[PDB]
DNA sequence: TCCGATCGGTACCGGACATGTAAAGAGCAGACCACCGACAAGT
DNA sequence: ACTTGTCGGTGGTCTGCTCTAACGTCACGGCCAACCGATCGGA
């Protein structure tokens, strides 16, 4: 299974979140198998249905 | 499904903690002797009230005299290179 | 992180009125209530569990019980013989009884507050209900009255504690899978983690160290070594220039002038000629008593 | 009310440790008596 | 999921942040923070900033953002860790085999509970327990108690 | 007092190494040589002498084709060879490359040198 | 403006103006930069090596 | 604007070293080794 | 006639895999305790 580098995730400041646009928490929470995120959203077929 | 669960997840645990807890690998087949013999000094020790002799352990372990030497001679855990030496922290093994 | 102590206090059973009829003198306890945001008692002992175990589902009888294993148990919770003494000598309480209980109370706690609140505004005494008048002030972490000595013997009795709590770990753990009838005393009873830790305190502690033997002088002095170093105490490089002073409270006690010139200058010391060692801890010296 | 809340609030805590996070996980499903596991 | 299951995809783990830089788009993102640099003012200023000298950095160079995902674990030569008999037969060890124990240990342990299809719970524990070997390895202290 | 010149007294021309970087043991108990610091770096760096400086740092401590071919040159009555690259740079690149970063030596076309002499 | 370099950010003397030199001709409209001072620990942790 | 919290740093040489526990037990099988038969074909 | 390679067997030890049916169901052992300046994420 994929594992990120903890040089790029628990930095000061953090690179991933700031590539992201994430919450340092947020990135913690999700990494560690602590909450979901919407990967992608087929907006399109939302929209007609 | 309380005992027979409990039966198959003490086997699972024992038999996984014989095999991935040691840097050099020791067969469950010995951990169960090691595990035998410390059973039995300490029940020697209890009784006799000194420390028993490899004497005492081969009588009551019906192995040769020998073989206690070995057994304890395999028990060995490596040290590690990276102990700190001195009260400061600038020497290591 | 910090709570305003009203809550605290209406957590340990009071209520407003209660403490308006005990902080009635002050202005700062007053405003502290005023701002609580809290009502009642259940909804404080909630915050409180809440504050300090996050991420634990609350119930009833949780947080009384999480309060009563935090202070008021023998369990978790041991004001020493030394710091029963020590309480009880600062906040003037059981002026007299032997000192038989070794856990807080919620007596010391309000005491505590109102000596902290008394001491904010200015007074110089204070009288605890139900107890004797006390002098009013600061404490000074350096003097030796608050410095105390872990001798060998008590060294060693820390470390045979530690060895029997194991051993009464291994006990009770063995106690449930044995069959009933058949238990005695010796197949219950694991002896190794007892000497095992006596044995680890004598060849790994700092406080153990090998006898100085240049001369009798070398061990003479060895003997008589006052280290502030090793576990439960200060490091050679987490000590300011504070610790390593000549206190006025060191004249016949701790000599001034003997203490390593390195970098443990200060943090080690000798007695003194005529010192002795209280059954507390603390170093006595004598003095010659004189009338008109 | 402030119980529904405060329990709420204790379930999406973040607990940074992993055995109390798994001890949850555990905890929120329940247990079978005497008949259920036949039927499973 | 259950109702509005074909309309969006979800994820849980590395495998999530693996997926969003894939879709992720550095062209896009750094013209719009500068266009926010240039216009916008305040504390949106600042945080503008940053994330730009970060997106830039990783603009400016020919390598990706996918490198910052794990999908191998390089391991030292033995020589730099190396397993020395101590005269009297005691060995001794460089506290980096432990790692790289612990790491092969939960790997493995993770490939046969895939493989037997354990439900989502003892994955996910396997997973966060993986992460947190590979953590360990790398840094022993940064997130969590050291080891 | 017990500061006697007997048990202060210590030489060595070569003697033990360690095992991780092919340096020389420290102590008189061990036969081990004498810290070149940082701060004597400096001093040297101040002076200009740029040639006691890296032969100090080469082919006293760390290059190990170094060390026996200038002890031949000394025996035979040679001049002393030119240094290598000490055994250090090597052990900081691979426990660099450990950390999943590629550190690459790059020569003045712009390939890869390799590290894999011998 | 027109150059290379990230806004807020600290560049030497020298590569500034040779960049607004270069800029201003067969280019566009060159870079604004003002004086830093810099303790010693952040210009040595600024170094180009 | 104030606000807690994590994270970075703190001179040099000389010397000095190695851990303390285990709830077991059985039945079955493959591998390598130390001892041996035949047996015709090759020496 | 003696040797020699392929065939087949008995007995022994080291190593690994599988199984055992009353009922049993949500971890600890423990500090931290300097003290400075810088800085990002909150309020």
């Amino acid at each position: 299974a994929p594992v990120t580098h903890i040089w790029y995730f628990k930095g000061v400041p953090s690179r991933l979140g700031y590539l992201l646009d994430l919450a340092p928490k947020d990135l913690e929470k999700i990494i560690y198998f602590a909450a979901y995120v919407i990967t992608s959203v087929d907006d399109e077929m939302r929209h007609n249905e | 499904f309380s005992t027979y669960a409990t039966w198959w997840i003490r086997q699972a645990i024992t038999r996984a903690m014989a095999d991935q807890a040691r840097t050099i690998r020791i067969p469950v087949h010995m951990v169960e002797v090691i595990n035998k013999l410390g059973r039995i000094q300490r029940e020697l020790l209890q009784d006799l009230g000194r420390e028993p002799t490899p004497e005492e352990l081969a009588k009551e372990m019906d192995i040769t005299p020998e073989k206690v030497l070995e057994i304890q001679q395999y028990a060995r855990e490596p040290i590690s290179l990276d102990q700190t030496i001195g009260d400061e922290g600038d020497s290591q093994l | 992180r910090r709570q305003p102590v009203t809550v605290l206090l209406k957590a340990l059973g009071w209520t407003n009125e209660q403490i308006v009829e005990r902080f009635g003198f002050s202005e700062i306890m007053m405003g502290t209530l005023e701002k609580d945001t809290t009502s009642g008692t259940d909804e404080a002992l909630l915050d409180i569990y809440r504050k300090l175990r996050p991420g634990e589902p609350p119930t009833k009888e949780s947080a009384q019980t999480l309060l009563e294993n935090l202070f008021f148990k023998e369990k978790r919770y041991d004001l020493a013989r030394v710091g029963r003494y020590k309480v009880n000598k600062k906040l003037g309480l059981n002026a007299g009884k032997p000192i038989t209980s070794s856990t807080l109370t919620e007596e010391d706690v309000v005491a505590t507050i109102e000596y902290l609140v008394r001491l904010h505004e200015g007074q110089t005494s204070m009288t605890v209900p139900g107890g004797v008048e006390v002098p009013v002030e600061v404490d000074d972490i350096d003097h030796f009255g608050n410095r105390r000595l872990r001798t060998v013997g008590e060294l060693i009795q820390n470390q045979i504690r530690v060895g029997l709590s194991r051993m009464e770990r291994v006990v009770r753990e063995r106690m449930t899978t044995q069959d009933v009838e058949a238990i005695t005393p010796q197949t219950l009873i694991n002896i190794r983690p007892v000497v095992a830790a006596i044995k680890e305190f004598f060849g790994t502690s700092q406080l153990s160290q090998f006898m100085d033997q240049n001369n009798p002088l070398s061990g003479l002095t060895h003997k008589r070594r006052l280290s502030a170093l090793g576990p439960g105490g200060l490091s050679r490089e987490r000590a300011g220039l504070e610790v390593r002073d000549v206190h006025p409270s060191h004249y016949g006690r701790m000599c001034p002038i003997e203490t390593p010139e390195g970098p443990n200058i200060g943090l080690i010391g000798s007695l003194s000629v005529y010192a002795r060692v209280n059954p507390f801890g603390f170093i006595e010296t004598p003095y010659r008593k004189v009338e008109n | 009310e402030a119980l529904r809340q405060a329990r709420k609030d204790a379930e999406l805590t973040a607990s940074a440790d992993s055995v109390r996070a798994y001890l949850k996980q555990i905890g929120k499903v329940a247990l079978l008596n005497a008949e259920e596991e036949v039927e499973l | 999921q259950d109702r509005y299951g074909e309309y969006f995809t979800g994820a849980m783990g590395a495998e999530s942040i693996k997926k969003l830089i894939e879709n992720f788009d550095i062209d896009a993102e750094a013209e719009s923070l500068r266009e926010v640099i240039r216009s916008g003012k305040g504390q949106k200023k600042l945080r503008a900033l940053k994330r730009l000298k970060v997106v830039a950095a990783f603009q400016q160079s020919g390598n990706s953002p996918m490198g910052m995902v794990l999908d191998a674990v390089p391991v030292i030569p033995p020589e730099l860790r190396p397993m020395v008999q101590l005269d009297g037969g005691r060995f001794a060890t460089s506290d980096l085999n432990d790692l790289y124990r612990r790491v092969i240990n939960r790997n493995n342990r993770l490939k046969r509970l895939i493989d037997l299809g354990a439900p989502e719970i003892i994955v996910n524990n396997e997973k966060r327990m993986l992460q947190e070997s590979v953590d360990a390895l790398f840094d022993n202290g940064r997130r969590g108690r050291p080891v | 007092l017990h500061h006697l010149v007997d048990d202060k007294i210590h030489a060595r021309s070569t003697g033990p190494y360690s095992m991780i970087t092919q340096q020389p043991l420290g102590g008189k108990a061990q036969f081990g040589g004498q810290r070149f610091g940082e701060m004597e770096c400096w001093a040297m760096q101040a002076y200009g002498a740029a040639y006691t400086l890296q032969e100090l740092l080469t082919i006293k401590s760390d290059d190990t084709v170094g060390r026996v071919k200038v002890y031949e040159a000394i025996v035979k009555g040679e001049n002393i060879p030119e240094p290598g690259i000490p055994e250090s740079f090597k052990v900081l690149l691979k426990e660099l490359q450990s950390l999943c970063l590629n550190v690459e030596v790059l020569s003045s076309d712009g390939a890869a040198i390799e590290m894999r002499d011998g | 403006g027109s150059t290379e370099f990230l806004p807020g950010s600290l560049t030497e003397r020298a590569e500034f103006e040779a960049e607004n030199r270069r800029v201003v001709a067969e280019g566009g409209e060159p870079a604004a930069g003002r004086p830093v001072l810099m303790g010693i620990t952040k210009a040595s942790l600024a170094t180009d090596s």
